[PDB]
This record gives C-alpha cells, structure tokens and sequence, in this order.
RNA sequence: GGUGAAAUUCUUGGAUUUAUUGAAGACUAACUACUGCGAAAGCAUUUGCCAAGGACGUUUUCAUUAAUCAAGAACGAAAGUUAGGGGAUCGAAGAUGAUCAGAUACCGUCGUAGUCUUAACCAUAAACUAUGCCGACUAGGGAUCGGGUGGUGUUUUUUUAAUGACCCACUCGGCACCUUACGAGAAAUCAAAGUCUUUGGGUUCUGGGGGGAGUAUGGUCGCAAGGCUGAAACUUAAAGGAAUUG
C-alpha cells in the first residue's frame, strides 16, 4: 500500500496505543 | 543626494551651539540670540501658537518638526525627549539657508 | 533515473515561480513548466472575412486580432498533443517547431 | 453603570439664550476630554461629529444613528456598533444603511447619527469565568440572572416542568400564535439546531 | 403581443465640438408620458465612438473614447468627454516579448474642477546596429523615465481644463514631449497616453455645456 | 525568581475554571492593565480604568477607546475609511 | 453616409452563443437571441448554425426597429474563465452579412483580470 | 447554467445578456526569459521612509583576526492550532445531481473549516541539484546579468562637442547552456560526479543486506495535531541500482 497511506495508518495506530495505555492512569 | 533633516540636525549637534525646550527656547526668543526654532507635531497648539507669535515678533525662522517629540529628542541625538528645540548657531551646518 | 537536466522544465538557481492555472484541466503548475503558445487570431477567419468587407462600411478598413496566450499543463498538453512524445536524444533539441 | 459603552458629556452654548447646555453622547472611539465636537449638515467629515446620513458619502460608518429625523438618536448605540451607509435617493431625502444585525433599512436623509464606532471595544471577549462575574454584571441591570430551567421546575411553574425524567416532551418550537403562558423556548423559531453559516 | 417599440421616441446624439464630426447615430428612449417621461434615462448615458470616426482621420483608429450626455434640449441631446480607452487589439499588439513594458499614470485635478488620473504606456526598442537580442531597460532608467512620464502628464492635466485635453490628445501632443524628454535615457519605441478616467465632476452650470454645443 | 511557567497573572486563578478560559483572560487581563502612549503628551502614561475609556496619568486627557486595549482594530480600519471618503469629498 | 447606427455585443460560450444589439449608449436594448432559443439540444447551444440561425431573426427586427447599421462586440467569457471564443461566434458575425445590415469597427471586449481570483477545479485538476 | 451526454439548480417576484453608479475582499495579468535577488523557505503595481547585501572600482585601512563545525541558537512552503479582525473567490468536511454491478470517488451544482489579516504557536515537504563547506589544479565554445578599462567606433539634438543608449575588444563576479572526452563511473551520465591500488590539502554530516520500523520504550519540546531522540525480539535470500533484449 502507498507509501503516504501507512504512514496515516499507523499514526492512527499510535492514538489508539497511546489511548489504551492511557486507562492505565 | 539629499540630507533629510537629521543629518543636518547631526551636525547642528556638534558644530554649533544650542539649547533644547519650551522654557529655555523663550530666553533665546527674548534675547534674539535664536537662529531657528523647530517644534515637534505633537506639541499643543497653545504652544505652538504662543511660540509661533513669540518667534515672528524677534522675527525668527520657524520649523515644524515631522514627529513627535519622541523621535525628535533622538534627532538631536538626545536620551530624553524634546517638544521644541532652538538652534543657537550653525556651526559647521547649514539648515538656515537650505531649503528651509 | 534522471530523465531530463530541466527535470521537467527550466527553474536553474530560484527557489520559486508562483504556479500558473491550466486553461483546460485548470490544473496548477509551475510558471517555469506549463507549456505556453501564443495565440492570435484573424477576428473573422474562414470565407467570412470576403462577405465581412463587403458587408462593412469604412474603405477597405483592416481587420482586428484576438490576442490570448494558453497555458497548458504536462497531462492536458500530451492528451491534445500540443506536444508529443519523442525519442531519447529528440527530446533533447529545444527548437521551436 | 449597567452600560458596556463609555459616555462622553459636550458642552453648547445655548444658540437662543446666554447659558451652556451639557449633552450625553456615547464615545465613539477615539472622541476624547478637550476635542470640539461639530453638530450639523454643514458639519465636516469627523470621527465624534454628528452629521445628516444623506450627508455623508456612501461607504460613511456612523453611530446612534436616528430612525426618523430628530428622535435624538436609536439604532448602533451600544458597546463596539456601527451602521455602514449604503446608498443615497433623490426623491424623498432617504438613505439605505446596514444595520448591525445586518438587515438593511431606509431612512430619512435628515436623520442623524454621529461619525464613529462605539468605544468599549471586545467586551465579550472576555470570559465572565465566575458566577460572581456575572452576578455584579446583573446587579447593576435588572434581575434576569440566575436563571432556574424550566424543564426543572415542576409542572405548576413551566410547561416544560414535567418530572420523572429531566425532559421537555413535547415540541420545544412554540408557535407565533401561541398564547401568554404557553410562550418558552424557541419561539418563533424558523429553524433549529446547529448552523455553521458564517 | 404588445412591443415596447410602438411608443419609442427617437433621439439624435451631438458629439462636443472640440472633435470634427459630430453626428453619432440615432439613439432611442421609451416615451415623455406621464409618471417618469423620458428625460430620466437619456440624460446620464454614455457613448464610446471610435477617435477615426470623431476627428473623420482614420489616424485615430485604435482610441476609444468615453462621452458623457450632460444636457436633453430640444429632441436634440448634448454631451461631453467622458474617458478614453484604447480598445484591446492594438493594446495586446503593442505588447511583445523580450522588451521591457512600462506603465504610468498620476492623480492631477484640472482647472474647470475635474479631478483626473490618465494612464500611459510605453516600452522600449532596439536601436539600429544592436547585436542584442533583447530590449530591456535598467530598473533605473525605467524608474526616473515613469517619473517624468507623470511629471509630463502632470503639468499638461493641471495647467487646463477637460476642453483642452479633448483637443490635446488628439494630434498626441503630449506623447511628443516624452519622446522628446525620454530621448536621453532609453530608446523607448510605442509611447501612448492610454485611458483617461474621469473621477471627480462638477455640476451642470450649462456655461461650459453650451461652451460645447449648438455650434457644428 | 522565575515564578510561574505558563499562567503568570492567573495564577492568582489556581486550578479554577480550565486552561483555554484562564489562558483567554490572561491575554486581554494584560491588555488592559497594559500602559499606552499618549497621543497627546508623548509618554507611556495611558492607563485604563471603567472598560472603554484610558487617559494619561500626566497631561490628563482621557480616549475613548476599546474594552482591554486603547486601539479596537476594526475602530482603527475605521478611521482610515472616514479619512479616505472625506478625502474623496473634500478633494 | 446616414446609416442609423446600433451596436451588436456578441458574446460566445463554448456552451451556447450570446447575439445582443443595443443602441450607442448600451442602455436600450434592440433584438437579443440566443442559440439555446432556435434548436432542441442542450449540446448544440453554441451550435456555430445555432448562431448563424440566431443573427437571422435578429435582423428581421433589426430593420424593422430602423437600425441599419450595426457596430461588431466579441468577447469569451473572460475573467477567471476560458478566454477562447465560443463554436458559433465566428460563425454569427458572419451570419450578419445575410441580413443586410452595414457592419463597422469590430473590437474584442473579453474581460482580461489583472491576475484575479481564483480558478476553479481545485489544483490537482479537472480529471477525467 | 452545466457536461461526453445529461441531471442537480436559476427563472414572466423578468432569469442569463445590457447599461450607469456603488461596496467588500483577494490577486498583482500581458510584459515573464533556460533572466534577477536572497542563507534557505522565498520574493513580481507606483511613490516615500528605515536599515541591509553582492559584485565591481581602489597605489585606503587592520595585519592571520581564518576554514568547518557536537552543544546551543536565528529563520523556516503548505496544511494545521489559540484568539480577535476578515470573509471577494476558490474550497477538506459535508450536502447533493449524475456516473458504475456497486461508486463512501473521479465529473456537476451548493457549501463548513480553510483560504486573507493581527497577535501567538507549530518546525514538518520529493524543504531536490535527491549531489556539504573552504582552497588549489586540469578544456574548448558561443549567448547573458552586473561592474570596471580601452575604443579620436555609432545614432538621435544645434559646437553634431557635451550626461545617454548602441557597437567592438579586453577583465573580473554571476544564473545557465554547448561540444569534447582529458579523465571518472555499474551504467544513466559527469568541467565535475576529474586530478583514487601512481590510494592523504582542511573540515562537518550520514550510510553498512531486506524486513520488523521510524514500531516499542524512556526523555524532551508543543495548547493539541505532533516534532526531536530512538531500540530489541523475531523473520527472511533476496531486496535493490543501471542498462539490454523482448
Ligand atoms: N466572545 C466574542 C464573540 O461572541 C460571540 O459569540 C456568542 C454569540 O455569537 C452566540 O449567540 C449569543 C447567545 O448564545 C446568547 N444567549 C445571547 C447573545 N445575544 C447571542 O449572540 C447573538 O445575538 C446577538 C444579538 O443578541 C448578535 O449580535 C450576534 O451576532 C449573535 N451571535 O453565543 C456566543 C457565545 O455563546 C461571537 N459569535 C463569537 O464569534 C465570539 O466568541
Ligand atoms: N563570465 C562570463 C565570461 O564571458 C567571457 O567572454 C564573453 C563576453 O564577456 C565577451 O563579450 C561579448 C562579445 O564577445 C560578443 N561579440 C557580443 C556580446 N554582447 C559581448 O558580451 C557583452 O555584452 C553582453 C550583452 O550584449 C553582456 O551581457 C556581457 O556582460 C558583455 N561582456 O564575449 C564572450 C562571449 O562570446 C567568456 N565567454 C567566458 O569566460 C564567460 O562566459
Ligand atoms: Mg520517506
Ligand atoms: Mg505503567
Ligand atoms: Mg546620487
Ligand atoms: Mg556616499
Ligand atoms: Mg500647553
Ligand atoms: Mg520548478
Ligand atoms: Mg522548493
Ligand atoms: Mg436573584
Ligand atoms: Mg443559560
Ligand atoms: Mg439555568
Ligand atoms: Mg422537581
Ligand atoms: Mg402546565
Ligand atoms: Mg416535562
Ligand atoms: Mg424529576
Ligand atoms: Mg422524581
Ligand atoms: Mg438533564
Ligand atoms: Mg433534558
Ligand atoms: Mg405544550
Ligand atoms: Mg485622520
Ligand atoms: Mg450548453
Ligand atoms: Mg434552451
Ligand atoms: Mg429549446
Ligand atoms: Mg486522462
Ligand atoms: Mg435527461
Ligand atoms: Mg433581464
Ligand atoms: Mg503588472
Ligand atoms: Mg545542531
Ligand atoms: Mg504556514
Ligand atoms: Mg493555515
Ligand atoms: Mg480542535
Ligand atoms: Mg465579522
Ligand atoms: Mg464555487
Ligand atoms: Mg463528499
Ligand atoms: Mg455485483
Ligand atoms: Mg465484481
Ligand atoms: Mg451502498
Ligand atoms: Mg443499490
Ligand atoms: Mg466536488
Ligand atoms: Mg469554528
Ligand atoms: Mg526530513
Ligand atoms: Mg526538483
Ligand atoms: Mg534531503
Ligand atoms: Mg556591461
Ligand atoms: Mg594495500
Ligand atoms: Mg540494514
Ligand atoms: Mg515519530
Ligand atoms: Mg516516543
Ligand atoms: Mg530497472
Ligand atoms: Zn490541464
Ligand atoms: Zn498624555
């Protein structure tokens, strides 16, 4: 896939990584 | 090319003498010892008009300065700043002929 | 690889030209690419201009022009073949045909 | 007190008997302690002066602008208004001028307003941030504040105090041709919800 | 099924007399009856007719001139000099490459109390025996050179009237004295006065109106 | 003596109210505290006090001017389009 | 000379052909079709014998008003917009020699901006 | 109106078209070029002001004061963020009309944020010449920008002498270009990408099979979106470059 669309992929990847890691207070 | 006026005014600053403000201004207006006068926009009409009247009375050049009194204190290379300025002697600049 | 030394047309030591509209696909493109041809016009053209200066008054009188300069970009000008493909050392002369 | 909108007091002489007679204007921005305010169709073309609207270029900005000739003045007084002139008749000495709400209504030629913009600035901008903020806001206007909602009352107070549950229950659009009593909420109300218009 | 036309009265249109030929055509107008007669809208319009039809020289061809009716007498409407174009053929043809465009104009108010800004164009030539390809001009010739083109444009604006002008344009006197000043700068093919546009007008006073009319 | 980081005059609001609130008020809090120049006299002796109105604590004269700053923006946009129309007008 | 004078602004859109007579000063209007009018299309608007179809029954109405000459106004939609004359503009000038009607000083009124606004299909284009 | 064709929508409250006058906001056409300037990002209406910069000219002055740089710092397209001002146009989201088996699109009409500005952030772009800076050395060729020198060259006035512009020769300093390969390279190509196994003028940065992955973690900066820094486990024989023939 397009070079651009993973990059988008992932950075969505790393909010909801940041957003469950966040529940751990 | 051409020399504004604070060049003129630089060398009016160290060539000759002269004496800066309201008060002192009208000594020098009182004696006659007063080449030119320049007066900042800023000033108040009161004063503007009772040195415009002093002035042709003695029958002394009159100038109206472009700024304030702000920038006119730095024009004459001042710290502080000036409302008017009297200009005692040229010295080694001109400003009384030139173009004014 | 490097296709061209222009690399697609001539910018040489700017950092900018304010991009021009296309006047077909109104597609952005450089000033420095986007070819451009001027374009002037007999304001009659066809068998027109006979019937046209008979049917005017004014002797003989003259006949005015249109006067627009196109610019194109790489897709829309290959498609209308303003210009066209060439060969590998074609490419290379810049001559105005 | 009460008004966002600083008041500037001028002087006249009385034209017809020997007295000095003090105005209330509202400062324009930029009106200040010492300047001379002209007042009149001959009036020049200044900020704090009061001038006819057909006597004014179209494009003019102008405050406490009358509705009809010599009401001593009505539309752009508060805080920050103005109302732009738009254009100008030969018939019937009548202006045309955008309203701060932004409609547009014509009016007599003779009519005044004074060359300006309403001073008191953003006002609004700034968060009221406290209840406090906005209980001396209040204190010195009228007593509109706190405000207990309807749909929290019971159904003796408000037609919206239906309980058991915290909600209205029937339309909250009420018609123009509702009666006293029935009037709350949204009530002419052409359309509802969020707009995004710009 | 009903016709505007039936009910048109006919006009005819007198040029002022600071040109040669001043039959226009025959305008139209809607009727004189009662409420709003007809002459609301005929008084205020504006022609444009070509400078070779006005001055009868095909000279002129390429410049457009603006001309106000001011007074309705008679059947017989009257007007004045309103601007002047340059059409867009010659305009766009007096504009080629590898040359160097210039471009002027000032704000000058007349004596008669027309406040005036006239724009003019020029460019610039090889001259002779010049091998370069090229016709541009230094940024500093073409600076003083649209200085003085104002300068020039100036001082014939502001010593007379709109009435003189009208008559001034015409042989392109003042285009001479910038061919005539410019000389000594740059070589400067293709100097124009392009558009006059009339901003500021006083009113009626039918004293420089009929300095104008009933004579042709 | 750095103080506060971030907040400055609202820290006087602690915890209270939220950021973007605390952070609007500070912006015009220090506006209209701010001191001005006076058109008139020359110095920095503008002063506000009763939103909408600034005067000189020297020469005494006192602007009409905008709510947390002497100069509305849209005002000033405002005096150049009076000055240009009466320039048109008066030309 | 004599030649009772009007002036005829034809303006061509590629979609359809523009045919308006007015008096001197534009105010007055004579005879204005259009090829939308004399064909069923919607292709065939700008049609170049929609525009010739056009000129005709102006200029039975032409000399019927008494406006025996007519000056010539040509202009593309201009502005922002294409600048290139429309299919049937050249071919209504012509169609204006059928009539009778003098033709004289022929001029280009299409609005050329100083560098305006901005265009319209969004960059990248209009791709198809 | 609009397209390939249409539909959406606008309309006898007169739509598109016509004229006169006015308003707001953007943009700065044509001229505009293998031309300019700047450290880059970038910069294209006139005049004024404020300071700045190169090259050149120079039988001034100082006399090693310099070169390149971890740290640290200034500036930094566009989108984007917080506020007001603004809001003409274009226009993410969206709403639709069409299109297709479908059509969350391409095409069409409208349109929110945006676009514009002020103050404050953000610090990423194929931010490209995908090519570090300083110094020397090795080759021919014409165009051109700026400066200087020599032209008892030229052209327009009224010393046909004088400031100009043009021609010609020379010489620095530029944006490029052409031919040759002297060389070099995997080749494409290259006046450097040469002076390299006859391997060293000085200096800064980066890379070490493909993935995993710019992921995880820590730190740090940011209001946030994010930026900077940045692993390992494990997996895999190819991945890749240039050129050739199909
Ligand atoms: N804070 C300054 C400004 O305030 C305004 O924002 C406020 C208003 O626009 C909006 O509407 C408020 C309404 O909620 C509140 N209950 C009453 C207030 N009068 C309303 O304001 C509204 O009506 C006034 C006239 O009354 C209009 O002039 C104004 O354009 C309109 N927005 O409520 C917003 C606050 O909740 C500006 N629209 C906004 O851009 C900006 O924040
Ligand atoms: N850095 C520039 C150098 O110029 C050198 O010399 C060039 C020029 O300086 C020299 O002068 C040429 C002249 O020969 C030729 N016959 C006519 C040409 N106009 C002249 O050029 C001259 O005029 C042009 C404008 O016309 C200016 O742009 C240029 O600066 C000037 N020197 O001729 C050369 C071109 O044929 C070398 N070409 C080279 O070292 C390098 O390019
Ligand atoms: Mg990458
Ligand atoms: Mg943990
Ligand atoms: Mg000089
Ligand atoms: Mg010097
Ligand atoms: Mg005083
Ligand atoms: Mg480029
Ligand atoms: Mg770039
Ligand atoms: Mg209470
Ligand atoms: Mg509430
Ligand atoms: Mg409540
Ligand atoms: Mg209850
Ligand atoms: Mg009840
Ligand atoms: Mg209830
Ligand atoms: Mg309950
Ligand atoms: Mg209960
Ligand atoms: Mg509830
Ligand atoms: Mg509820
Ligand atoms: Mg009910
Ligand atoms: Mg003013
Ligand atoms: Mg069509
Ligand atoms: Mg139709
Ligand atoms: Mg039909
Ligand atoms: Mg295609
Ligand atoms: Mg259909
Ligand atoms: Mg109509
Ligand atoms: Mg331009
Ligand atoms: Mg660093
Ligand atoms: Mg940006
Ligand atoms: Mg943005
Ligand atoms: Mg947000
Ligand atoms: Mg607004
Ligand atoms: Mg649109
Ligand atoms: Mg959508
Ligand atoms: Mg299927
Ligand atoms: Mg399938
Ligand atoms: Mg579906
Ligand atoms: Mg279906
Ligand atoms: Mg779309
Ligand atoms: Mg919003
Ligand atoms: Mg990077
Ligand atoms: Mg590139
Ligand atoms: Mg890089
Ligand atoms: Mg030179
Ligand atoms: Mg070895
Ligand atoms: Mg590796
Ligand atoms: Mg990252
Ligand atoms: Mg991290
Ligand atoms: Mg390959
Ligand atoms: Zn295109
Ligand atoms: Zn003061």
């Amino acid at each position: 896939m397009r070079a651009k669309w993973r990059k988008k992929r992932t950075r969505r990847l790393k909010r909801k990584r940041r957003k469950v890691r966040a529940r751990s207070k | 090319s051409q020399e504004s006026i604070n060049q003129k005014l630089a060398l009016v600053i160290k060539s000759g003498k002269y004496t800066l403000g309201y008060k002192s201004t009208v000594k020098s207006l009182r004696q006659g010892k007063s080449k030119l006068i320049i007066i900042a926009a800023n000033t108040p009409v009161l004063r503007k008009s009772e040195l415009e009247y002093y002035a042709m009375l003695s029958k002394t050049k009159v100038y109206y300065f472009q700024g304030g009194n702000n920038e006119l204190g730095t024009a004459v290379g001042k710290l502080f700043r000036v409302g008017v300025v009297s200009i005692l002697e040229a010295g080694d600049s001109d400003i009384l002929t030139t173009l004014a | 690889p490097k296709k061209r030394a222009s690399n697609g047309r001539n910018k040489k030591g700017r950092g900018h030209v304010k991009p021009v509209r296309c006047v077909n696909c109104s597609k952005s493109i450089p000033k420095d690419k986007a070819i451009k041809r001027m374009a002037i016009r007999n304001i009659v053209e066809a068998a027109a201009v006979r019937d046209l200066s008979e049917a005017s008054v004014y002797p003989e009188y003259a006949l005015p022009k249109t006067y627009n300069k196109l610019h194109y970009c790489v897709s829309c000008a290959i498609h209308a073949r303003i210009v066209r493909v060439r060969s590998r050392e074609d490419r290379k002369n810049r001559a105005p045909p | 007190s009460g008004r966002g909108a600083p008041l500037a007091k001028v002087v006249f002489r009385d034209p017809y008997k020997y007295r000095l007679r003090e105005e209330i204007f509202i400062a324009n921005e930029g009106v200040h302690t010492g300047q001379f305010i002209y007042a009149g169709k001959k009036a020049s073309l200044n900020v704090g002066n009061v001038l006819p609207l057909g006597s004014v270029p179209e494009g003019t900005i102008v405050s406490n602008v009358e509705e009809k000739p010599g009401d001593r003045g009505a539309l752009a007084r508060a805080s920050g208004n103005y109302v732009i002139i738009i254009g100008h008749n030969p018939d019937e000495n009548k202006t045309r001028v955008r309203l701060p709400s932004g409609a547009k209504k014509v009016i007599s030629s003779d009519a005044r307003g004074v060359i300006g913009v309403i001073a008191g600035g953003g006002r609004v901008d700034k968060p009221l941030l406290k209840a406090g903020r906005a209980f001396h806001k209040y204190r010195l206007k009228r007593n509109s504040w706190p405000k207990t909602r309807g749909v929290a009352m019971n159904p003796v107070d408000h037609p919206h105090g239906g309980g058991n549950h915290q909600h209205i229950g029937k339309a909250s659009t009420i018609s123009r041709g509702a009666v006293s009593g029935q009037k709350a909420g949204l009530i002419a109300a052409r359309r509802t919800g969020l707009l995004r218009g710009s | 099924v009903v016709d505007p036309f039936t009910r048109k009265e006919w006009f005819d249109i007198k040029a002022p007399s600071t040109f040669e030929n001043r039959n226009v055509g025959k305008t139209l107008v809607n009727k004189s009856t009662g409420l709003k007669s007809a002459s609301d809208a005929l008084k205020g319009r504006v022609v444009e007719v070509c400078l070779a039809d006005l001055q009868g020289s095909e000279d002129h061809s390429f410049r457009k001139i603006k001309l106000r009716v001011d007074e309705v007498q008679g059947k017989n409407l009257l007007t004045n000099f309103h601007g002047m174009d340059f059409t867009t053929d010659k305009l766009r043809s007096m504009v080629r490459k590898w040359q160097t465009l210039i471009e002027a104009n000032v704000t000058v108010k007349t004596s008669d109390d027309y406040v005036l800004r006239i724009f003019a164009i020029a460019f610039t030539r090889k001259q002779a025996n010049q091998v370069k390809r090229h016709s541009y001009a230094q940024s500093s010739h073409i600076r003083a050179i649209r200085k003085v083109i104002s300068e020039i444009l100036t001082k014939e604006v502001q010593g007379s009237t709109l009435a003189q002008l009208t008559s001034k344009l015409i042989p392109e006197v003042i285009n001479k004295e910038i061919e005539n000043a410019t000389k000594d700068i740059f070589p400067l093919q293709n100097i124009h006065v392009r558009k006059v546009k009339l901003l500021k007008q006083p009113k009626f006073d039918v004293g420089a109106l009929m300095a104008l009319h009933g004579e042709g | 003596a750095k103080r506060t980081k971030k907040v400055g005059i609202t820290g006087k609001y602690g915890v209270r109210y939220g950021s973007s609130l605390r952070r609007q008020v500070k912006k015009l809090e220090i506006q209209q505290h701010a001191r001005y120049d006076c058109s008139f006299c020359g110095k920095k002796t503008v002063k506000r006090g009763a939103a909408g109105i600034w005067t000189c604590s020297c020469c005494k004269k006192t602007v009409a001017g905008g709510a947390y700053t002497v100069s509305t923006a849209a005002a000033a946009t405002v005096r150049s389009t009076i000055r240009r129309l009466r320039e048109m007008v008066e030309a | 000379n004599s030649q009772v004078f009007g002036v005829a602004r034809i303006y061509a859109s590629f979609n359809d052909t523009f045919v308006h007579v007015t008096d001197l000063s534009g105010k007055e209007t004579i005879a204005r079709v259009t090829g939308g009018m004399k064909v069923k299309a919607d292709r065939d608007e700008s049609s170049p014998y929609a525009a010739m179809l056009a000129a005709q029954d102006v200029a039975a109405k032409c000399k019927e008003v008494g406006i025996t000459a007519v000056h010539v106004k040509i202009r593309a939609t201009g502005g922002t917009r294409t600048k290139t004359p429309g299919p049937g503009g050249q071919a209504a000038l012509r169609a204006l020699a059928r009539s009778g009607l003098r033709i004289g000083r022929i001029e280009d009124v299409t609005p050329v901006p100083s560098d305006s606004t901005r265009k319209k299909g969004g960059r990248r284009g209009r791709r198809l």
